[PDB]
């Protein structure tokens, strides 16, 4: 199997988007995910919390492996 | 259901596991191996329930630790203090997904001569401790909050859903008292 992030995130509501992305995978594909479930960009977040860090601040272009995102990790959406 | 009840004719038991040390010092954090999740069916950041000693119960989150042994598990001071158990005692760990974001909490100092000497406690103590956290809590807890120059010990009284939820950014926190 050639690396893969499974993302469970949580929606403002607090239940769940789920779906596995190869970790070579811009960042950006994730932001595109969630946007086209209804959580755009520049009105939420997506934060993780160990350690807490907000991934929506980081570079779109780097792959999830780089930012280490990988393999498995739940992240929140929260309105900015 | 207990720690302390079996039946004769059991298919083991992969989730009682022993207690160790935490290298994360983090309250709401336990961490086991991955073979362990695996087995388990446990995601990263995933809610668990613990049980402890006297029936005792605690909600955390999970994740893997390379360094753990797989029949053990990390948990700092705090959580064994909830659980009321010691180092190398066992605990039973559970998935969770029963676990919402709460609408209300309620806590206070379980010592009622900080709040006269020291800063304001939510603002000093809660709001960083929970802020962005997406900490799980159960009625019960007694939870140490370093902040300012000296760690409070908060005692949740009570949260709605009761008896567990997650503190999210609308959850009201009552603190009082
Ligand atoms: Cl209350």
């Amino acid at each position: 199997a050639e690396p893969v992030s499974k993302l469970r995130i949580r929606t403002p509501s607090g239940e769940f988007l789920e779906r596995r992305f190869l970790a070579s995978n811009k960042l950006q594909i994730v932001f595109d995910f969630v946007a086209s479930k209804g959580f755009p960009w520049d009105e939420y977040k997506l934060l993780s919390t160990f350690p807490r860090r907000d991934v929506t601040q980081l570079d779109p272009n780097k792959s999830l492996l780089e930012v280490k995102l990988f393999p498995q990790e739940t992240l929140f959406l929260e309105a900015k | 259901d207990d720690l302390s009840t079996a039946i004769l004719k059991q298919k083991n038991r992969p989730n009682r596991l022993i207690v160790d040390e935490a290298i994360n010092e983090d309250n709401s954090v336990v961490s086991l191996s991955q073979p362990k999740m695996d087995e388990l069916q446990l995601f990263r950041g995933d809610t668990v329930l613990l049980k402890g000693k006297k029936r005792r119960e605690a909600v955390c989150i999970v994740l893997s630790d390379d360094t753990c042994s797989d029949e053990k598990i990390r948990m700092n001071r705090v959580v064994r203090n909830n659980l009321r158990v010691r180092l190398g005692d066992v605990i039973s760990i559970q998935p969770c997904p029963d676990v919402k974001y709460g609408k209300r909490i309620h806590v206070l100092p379980i010592d009622d001569t900080v709040e006269g000497i020291t800063g304001n406690l939510f603002e000093v103590y809660l709001k960083p401790y929970f802020l962005e956290a997406y900490r799980p809590i159960r009625k019960g807890d007694i939870f140490l909050v370093r902040g300012g120059m000296r760690a409070v010990e908060f005692k949740v009284v009570e949260t709605d859903p009761s008896p567990y939820c997650i503190v999210a950014p609308d959850t009201v926190i009552h603190c009082e008292g």
